[PDB]
RNA sequence: UUCAAGAGGGCGUGAAACCGUUAAGAGGUAAACGGGUGGGGUCCGCGCAGUCCGCCCGGAGGAUUCAACCCGGCGGCGCGG
RNA sequence: GACCCGUCUUGAAACACGGACCAAGGAGUCUAACACGUGCGCGAGUCGGGGGCUACGAAAGCCGCCGUGGCGCAAUG
RNA sequence: UGGAUGGCGCUGGAGCGUCGGGCCCAUACCCGGCCGUCGCUGGCAGUCGGCAGAGCGAGAAAGAGAGUGGCGCGGACGCUACGCCGCGACGAGUAGGAGGGCCGCUGCGGUGAGCCUUGAAGCCUAGGGCGCGGGCCCGGGUGGAGCCGC
């Protein structure tokens, strides 16, 4: 009911929130993007307990399941029709995303071309 | 301040050398106005020779 | 009066026309410049000396 | 928990060159091979010196090729530096050769055609000998250079004779107080 | 904490981590040795059995500085061909009677990771005289060996 | 030659691609389209590519000879089949197997036009 | 290439690679060479030894062409002549000898080093050397001045 | 009136702090956060009878239909000892 | 489970100081010299930087009886 | 100021002294999965195919050694060598040092037969997702003329 992915392995992640930097909340001025904060007063760097913890490498995840969908497929980004004659070897793996400037009038004719080399689209219905 | 092991040396720099700074942008329009006044002179004595 | 111009050696100068006349003589360093060059006859073109009639 | 100190755990020794060029990458990749695959520890010495700086694999001149190639048992053999070889005035007897090197010098290179010698390059020593057998190796000067002699033990210190650093040696640049014997003192 | 006069030798019996077990041939030269870091170790004299219960299950090797374990009689008869022992059998005939060839199986055996006693300790500091379980006990390590391996 | 420029070649070109942690290549006769130093099809002296026909229907195959090899004229040749499914890829496992022209592409060259053939096909 | 510089790293860190007990000030140990008598001794009297004080003769109104003497030696005086002079030299049999002007190409003083091979010359010059005209006298061939 | 007052005489775009009103969900240890679930909402599934691709046997259908020879054209290797 | 962040400090939640709130702007740069690592060319030699000759181009290319000159090849009193 | 075996409260103890058995838990120790660095200067140019025949991991320095009278038209993946794959031990960290950044801004030579009034930048978002993270990408609204990747 669907173009089915090659195999479809489990996705584990060691980590699905995200981190937010350390008095973000307070002020409006503070971004929710991370900074290492570099006090020496200082709770999260040493590392208290039940404070907000820190980004390290640790949380990385397998080179296997990297970069997957939840689907199962990778993704792929495209302008033209020219660059699907591209996946018709690469196939089962990865997928397309096109862009965002892409008119309306040509999405009509890329989708459907994507439809004969079996190719899934992960946004086919648009603009309409 | 000196480290371990530099040569000793005297920059002359205690003056003020930024108001007499003499630049050589002129140069490559220089060169074309000494080759004018070289050839409209080689033509003003026109079967005399041009080196002197 | 930042530094602004550089010099470079004379048989550097002349060592990189060399290596940039050296190829444009391989039908697969121009096609993958860029150019369209699928049905030249061939590649070092000569041509013969009533053009520049 | 566990106490071994990581101070040294990392070795600083070099693998691959810092060059890019392609001529040097073509006949490393042909020794990277022929490294791991032989017995031999030829290869694997002239991939060590095909690392090296360029102030560390220094120009190796040709009367320290007659020299050590005059010497007794090293006859009809050919010698293989990693190096360059430039040219020497100061010898009127050249004999025949077999070299292999970089870079040959337009003044030696046809110094040696001239007395019937011959120079390859590092393909045909491995068309020719692949082992390293009948080679006999070279370097150059490695402690040549002037930088070593400001080096060691800092001068106006007892049994030192080692050059400082002055802008122009003459009568007056230091020669007064730390080196005569009136003035002070001298070491 | 640690005394450094006691660290270069808790470094010359190859005894890093906490819970480490090595096998020591005694003499007058290693007694005094083992001295001076009474309170940091429970040493003792094995039975038979706790010689089988360590190389069978806790006995990994030592291959070109790595740590490769024993499934076979070939990755002993490499490093120990010159020695006439081609087995296991052989190098626990020499571990228990101490043959001539004890250096070249001793440096050979990487030292054993063992797990948290079970039941609990008495108490870790002082002496096992006065009801701890450090110092010698000459005959009660097989009940420190059967409650740890 | 060869490995001199690939050893150029293999970061600079403008048939090259990157994004998304990914690289593809849109040669002229590429399969399988990734850089790559065997799948490269302007630096040998023997290439196969496989097209869809210029019409709707067909594959045609387009070879490269050794004895021009500077004169892009003439160097490649192209032929034309529109036949059923077996006996064009027996075609081309012949064309690179019984000449012993560069016989590592063989199975991406019948995998790549098993997908025109099935991509021919009138769809549903 | 201010991309590949230290600062452009260093935006974050509060320093900047300085310290910050003692922070980098201004001047802390005078304006240049300040104290080369007092308290930066130890580095003028461990690297710059005779920094201090004078030595010798004045000399006023001192030109660079009175004493204008450059130098040679034996080992590359057949340098000068081309190659093929020294070859029918020492293909002749009768007994003549090339004449080599140093002068000319640049050089008035004749010192002596080195080997040197043997066959007899003849050098104009301006000066010599006790042992780099033994080495020729010994040879054989001569030693001639010109003013 | 204009394509447009969602461009109205300091009139393109119209950001946050901030205030007004609407809808929902709460409220005795100042509020806010972290780790963990649970409930309630908004939404997507363009979900709501759930794989496909090879290969053989069987069942029924139909073509412009195979192997082989014959001419014509191209291409490849040739150690022709 | 959990005291508010920046900062000097042996020692910050501190009865130590600056900070009501949001947007934009904001702090190791530029020459000369020297020292050492590193990449490139030529090599006992090297370098044309000043001078000449023939839209982009105020660029590029040349000159050797224009290589004078600089550093280097030989130190010491 | 109204107050402290930590609190309530505790006398065949929940008090003091000597000792038994059994049980609780930390990021410590063992075993297992995953990331990353270091390390073996570890392993692959032998995809050698009807001219072929499928090789060296085996306890014992050295050639599945060469010369010698003694029917069918068939065989996955890979290798951007700055790549791919395998085995081991390790990981705290201020001032400070170094390396990698397919993170990011504004601009120039090159190049994408790039995209764009069938709607670009920019904003908004209880919309869908990826990355350790810096951040980016998509859908849905407003907006009206120039913009991005290598
Ligand atoms: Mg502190
Ligand atoms: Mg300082
Ligand atoms: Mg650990
Ligand atoms: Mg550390
Ligand atoms: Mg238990
Ligand atoms: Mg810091
Ligand atoms: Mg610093
Ligand atoms: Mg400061
Ligand atoms: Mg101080
Ligand atoms: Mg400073
Ligand atoms: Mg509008
Ligand atoms: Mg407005
Ligand atoms: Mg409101
Ligand atoms: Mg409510
Ligand atoms: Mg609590
Ligand atoms: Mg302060
Ligand atoms: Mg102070
Ligand atoms: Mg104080
Ligand atoms: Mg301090
Ligand atoms: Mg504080
Ligand atoms: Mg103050
Ligand atoms: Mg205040
Ligand atoms: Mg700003
Ligand atoms: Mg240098
Ligand atoms: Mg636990
Ligand atoms: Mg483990
Ligand atoms: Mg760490
Ligand atoms: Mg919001
Ligand atoms: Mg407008």
């Amino acid at each position: 009911a669907a173009l089915r992915p090659l195999v479809k392995p489990k996705i584990v992640k060691k980590r699905t929130k995200k981190f937010i930097r350390h008095q973000s909340d307070r002020y409006v001025k503070i971004k929710r993007n991370w900074r290492k904060p570099r006090g020496i007063d200082n709770r999260v760097r040493r590392r208290f307990k039940g404070q907000i913890l820190m980004p390290n490498i640790g949380y990385g995840s397998n080179k296997k399941t990297k970069h997957m969908l939840p689907s199962g497929f990778r993704k792929f980004l495209v302008h033209n029709v020219k660059e699907l004659e591209v996946l018709l070897m690469c196939n089962k793996s990865y997928c397309a995303e096109i862009a965002h400037n892409v008119s309306s009038k040509n999405r009509k004719a890329i989708v459907e071309r994507a439809a004969q080399l079996a190719i899934r689209v992960t946004n086919p219905n648009a603009r309409l | 301040a000196p480290s371990r092991n530099g040569m000793i040396l005297k920059p002359h720099f205690h003056k003020d050398w930024q108001r007499r700074v003499a630049t050589w942008f002129n140069q490559p329009a220089r060169k074309i106005r000494r080759r004018k006044a070289r050839q409209a002179r080689a033509r003003r004595i026109a079967p005399r020779p041009a080196a002197g | 009066w930042r530094r602004w111009h550089r010099r470079v050696n004379t048989t550097q100068k002349r060592y990189a026309i060399c290596s940039a006349l050296a190829a444009s003589a391989l039908p697969a360093l121009v096609m993958s410049k860029g150019h369209r060059i699928e049905e030249v006859p061939e590649l070092p073109l000569v041509v013969e000396d009533k053009v520049e009639g | 928990g566990v106490d071994i100190r990581h101070n040294k755990d990392r070795k600083v020794r070099r693998k691959e060159p810092k060059s890019q060029d392609i001529y040097l990458r073509l006949l490393v990749k042909l020794y990277r091979f022929l490294a791991r695959r032989t017995n031999s520890t030829f290869n694997q010495v002239v991939l060590k010196r095909l690392f090296m700086s360029r102030t560390n694999r220094p120009p190796l001149s040709l009367s320290r090729m007659i020299r050590k190639m005059k010497l007794p048992g090293r006859e009809n053999k050919t010698a293989v530096v990693v190096g360059t070889v430039t040219d020497d005035v100061r010898v009127q007897e050249v004999p025949k050769l077999k070299v292999c090197a970089l870079r040959v010098t337009s003044r030696a290179r046809s110094r040696i055609l001239k007395a019937g010698g011959k120079i390859l390059t590092f393909d045909q020593l491995a068309l020719d000998s692949p082992k390293g057998r009948g080679t006999v190796l070279l370097s150059g000067p490695r402690k040549g250079r002037e930088v070593y002699r400001h080096f060691g033990k800092a001068p106006g210190t007892p049994h030192s004779h080692t050059k400082p650093y002055v802008r122009s040696k003459g009568r007056k640049f230091e020669r007064a107080r730390g080196r005569r014997a009136s003035r002070g003192y001298k070491n | 904490g640690v005394s450094p006069k006691v660290r270069k030798v808790l470094q010359l019996l190859r005894l890093r981590q906490i819970f480490n077990g090595t096998f020591v041939k005694l003499n007058k030269a290693s007694i005094n040795m083992l001295r001076i870091v009474e309170p940091y170790i429970a040493w003792g004299y094995p039975n038979l059995k706790s010689v089988n219960e360590l190389i069978y299950k806790r006995g990994y090797g030592k291959i070109n500085k790595k740590r490769i374990a024993l499934t076979d009689n070939t990755l002993i008869a490499r490093s120990l061909g010159k020695y006439n022992i081609i087995c296991m059998e052989d190098l626990i005939h020499e571990i228990y009677t101490v043959g001539k060839h004890f250096k070249e199986a001793n440096n050979f055996l990487w030292p054993f990771k063992l797990s948290s006693p079970r039941g609990g300790m008495k108490k870790k500091t002082t002496h096992f005289v006065e009801g701890g379980d450090a110092g010698n006990r000459e005959d009660q390590i097989n009940r420190l060996i059967r409650r740890m391996n | 030659s060869a490995h001199l420029q690939w050893m150029v070649v293999r970061n600079c070109s403008s048939f090259l691609i990157k994004r998304n942690k990914q690289t593809y290549s849109t040669e002229p006769n590429n399969l399988k389209a990734r850089n790559s130093f065997r799948y490269n099809g302007l630096i040998h002296r023997k290439t196969v590519g496989v097209e869809p026909a210029a019409d709707g229907k067909g594959v045609v195959v387009v070879m490269k000879r050794r004895s021009g090899q500077r004169k892009p004229a003439t160097s490649y040749v192209r032929t034309t089949i529109n036949k059923n499914a077996r006996a064009t890829l027996s075609s081309i496992r012949h064309m690179i197997r019984k000449n012993k022209y560069h016989p590592d592409l063989r199975m991406a060259a019948i995998r790549r036009a098993s997908a025109i053939l099935r991509s021919q096909k009138p769809v549903m | 290439p201010s991309r590949l510089r230290k600062t452009r790293k260093l935006r974050g860190h509060v320093s900047h690679g300085h310290g910050r007990i003692g922070k980098h000030r201004k001047h802390p140990g005078g304006r240049g060479n300040a104290g080369g008598m007092h308290h930066h001794r130890i580095n003028f009297d461990k690297y710059h030894p005779g920094y201090f004080g004078k030595v010798g003769m004045r000399h006023y109104h001192l030109k660079r062409n009175q004493s204008f003497c450059p130098t040679v030696n034996l080992d590359k005086l057949w340098t000068l002549v081309s190659e093929q002079t020294r070859v029918n030299a020492a293909k002749n049999k009768t007994g003549a000898a090339p004449i080599i002007d140093v002068v000319r190409s640049g050089y008035y003083k004749v010192l002596g080093k080195g080997k040197l091979p043997k066959q007899p010359v003849i050098v104009k010059a301006k000066f010599f050397s006790r042992r780099a005209e033994e080495k020729i006298k010994g040879v054989g061939g001569a030693c001639v001045l010109v003013a």
